């Protein structure tokens, strides 16, 4: 659920994700790791809680 | 004569859909795709926004 992002192997190689997939598996990531923590666009050190 | 005889009539319709159909022309593409997995090296710059 971390939505971790791939790319293949060693660097050259026909293999890794894409620029394009690149983002959001790499935004909403950011989301959710905040969204539990943050709630919105700031994180709370206190953290956040959700009625 | 002698005979009467009895008829019934048809018809057919002799029709070209094919002769329409072809396929007009075929194209193709040349693309670069961002995968990350990679390194620059060759060459530089280039096209800049």
């Amino acid at each position: 659920m971390k939505q971790n992002i791939n790319i293949g192997n060693v660097v050259d190689d026909g293999t890794g994700d894409y620029l394009r997939k690149g983002g959001i598996k790499i935004n909403e990531n950011f989301d959710e790791l905040y969204y539990e923590l943050g709630d919105g666009d700031v994180p709370y050190s206190a953290g956040a809680w959700k009625t | 004569v002698g005979f009467g005889f009895i008829a019934i009539t048809l018809l057919t319709m002799f029709i070209n859909v094919g002769l329409t159909l072809k396929h007009t022309e075929t194209i193709i593409n040349k693309y670069k795709n961002y995968k990350w997995d990679s390194g620059l090296p060759t060459e530089y710059a280039d096209r800049i926004a």
